[PDB]
């Protein structure tokens, strides 16, 4: 997420339309990547 | 005399200490891609470095 932070940082002001593309992506990757993350987790290790 | 010669696993300092430390590492360098105009997160990046 961090990352993610710096580099729409550093594409604003040159190519706003990437830095906003970017963060409109992150906003729905992340949240459900980590409830994926989550739920194979949880799966795997509650069962054994 | 019975003696015993001990090598230290170092794992466990991995997980502890040194991954942490590289972490933070990057952290910091994390402040020279942001713009040169942002005074106080540039100065948030170090001192929270420095103190962590
Ligand atoms: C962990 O730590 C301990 C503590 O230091 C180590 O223990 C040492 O082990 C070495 C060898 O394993 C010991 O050295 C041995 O000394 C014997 C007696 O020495 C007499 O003869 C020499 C001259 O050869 C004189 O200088 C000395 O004053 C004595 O009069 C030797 O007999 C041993 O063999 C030697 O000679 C034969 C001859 O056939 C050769 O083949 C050998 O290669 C070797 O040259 C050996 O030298 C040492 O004394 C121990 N320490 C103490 C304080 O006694 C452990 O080794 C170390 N490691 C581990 C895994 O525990």
């Amino acid at each position: 997420a961090l990352i993610e932070f710096a580099t729409v940082n550093y594409f604003t002001k040159s190519q706003p339309a990437r830095a906003a593309k970017i963060d409109r992506l992150s906003r729905i990757a992340f949240p459900l990547l980590f409830g994926i993350f989550n739920l194979v987790y949880w799966a795997t290790y509650l069962n054994r | 005399s019975l003696s015993f010669k001990l090598k230290r696993n170092i794992g466990y300092f991995i997980l502890q200490t040194y991954m942490p430390s590289i972490l933070i590492t990057i952290l910091s360098w994390v402040s020279f891609w942001i713009n040169y105009d942002a005074s106080a997160a540039r100065v948030a990046l170090g001192i929270t470095t420095v103190l962590t």
